[PDB]
């Protein structure tokens, strides 16, 4: 687990000091959750600028 | 099509940066044929010297 996500490494060999969020050496499993609930999306207006 | 899902800022932007290059793309080769490709009033002028 982190940061609220969980990742399953996938790396054929030990890995330390990896960090999670490589997809080369994890998978990230998103979340499946039930979709009919209205999960409401947070969107944050934070005037981008289209080079982020 | 079909999508309950909310898009990421990746990929939109991806998309974005894709649909660019091929505008640019298009807009290159609008400038490379006009300037090499059509042309009609010195054509037309040649034509009418010759006629």
């Amino acid at each position: 687990s982190y940061f609220g996500k969980n990742y399953i490494s996938k790396s054929l060999s030990p890995i330390i000091n990896i960090l999670p969020t490589v997809t080369d050496s994890w998978y990230e499993l998103v979340i499946t959750l039930p979709e009919s609930v209205s999960v409401i999306a947070t969107g944050s207006d934070t005037a981008y600028g289209t080079g982020w | 099509n079909g999508s309950l899902l909310v898009p990421t800022q990746n990929a939109v932007y991806d998309k974005i940066v894709t649909v660019d290059a091929a505008i640019a793309t298009a807009n290159t080769n609008i400038t490379n044929l006009g300037t090499a490709k059509a042309d009609l009033s010195y054509v037309n002028t040649q034509l009418s010297a010759d006629q």
